């Protein structure tokens, strides 16, 4: 039960760290898993690269009491700018 | 600890829901609400132009379109009327993933 990097592109990069509480506080820096995944309730922080310290824009999440995990977004997000 | 819930978050769509004890929501998006103690909303309007549906996620500690969240605890979305002048209001709220995706008007449906 993992979520595999997400994809990025010349307008995005991201960061990824623990979830703490809330989509302000920043966790500790997300460990890999032997597959180069994360794990569940990794948040992920994306900066575009057209700019500003960053947004969290997406959980790993973990469906309620099953193994399937996938990234879930926070809501009305809009792409970042073209550089 | 609360972690964040799902819920559909297509906002306000224009919808053919109408005359059915139940209605899917036909909200393509599925989002982690912002915050931990957000639950998810449905609310269905219907006037003599047209008829919407709005899936949000709500802090069910404050009003919403002039209501309290009464039902927040429900896993299941079920609609409840609301009299409003010059249109018919129905409104739900729950705490089960993707809850008002599934929108029920009739009672005989749970
Ligand atoms: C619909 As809302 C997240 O502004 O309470
Ligand atoms: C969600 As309610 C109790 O205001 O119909
Ligand atoms: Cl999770
Ligand atoms: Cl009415
Ligand atoms: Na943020
Ligand atoms: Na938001
Ligand atoms: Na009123
Ligand atoms: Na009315
Ligand atoms: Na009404």
């Amino acid at each position: 039960s993992s979520c595999p990097p997400l994809p990025d592109d010349e307008t995005v990069w991201y960061e990824y760290y623990g979830y703490v509480d809330g989509r302000h506080t920043v966790g500790d820096a997300a460990i890999k898993d032997s597959l180069e995944n994360y794990p569940p309730n990794t948040h992920a922080r994306r900066h575009c690269k057209a700019l500003d310290p960053g947004e969290f824009v997406a959980i790993c999440y973990q469906r309620r009491g099953t193994s399937e995990s996938q990234w879930q977004y926070y809501p009305r997000i809009a792409s970042c700018p073209d550089p | 600890v609360k972690f964040p819930q799902l819920c559909k978050f297509c906002d306000v769509r224009f919808s053919t829901c109408d005359n059915q004890k139940s209605c899917m929501s036909n909200c393509s998006i599925t989002s982690i609400c912002e915050k931990p103690q957000e639950v998810c909303v449905a609310v269905w309007r219907k006037n003599d132009e047209n008829i919407t549906l709005e899936t949000v996620c709500h802090d069910p500690k404050l009003p919403y379109h002039d209501f309290i969240l009464e039902d927040a605890a429900s896993p299941k979305c079920i609609m409840k009327e609301k009299k409003k002048p010059g249109e018919t209001f129905f409104m739900c709220s729950c705490s089960s993933d993707e809850c008002n995706d599934n929108i029920i008007f009739s009672e005989e449906y749970n």
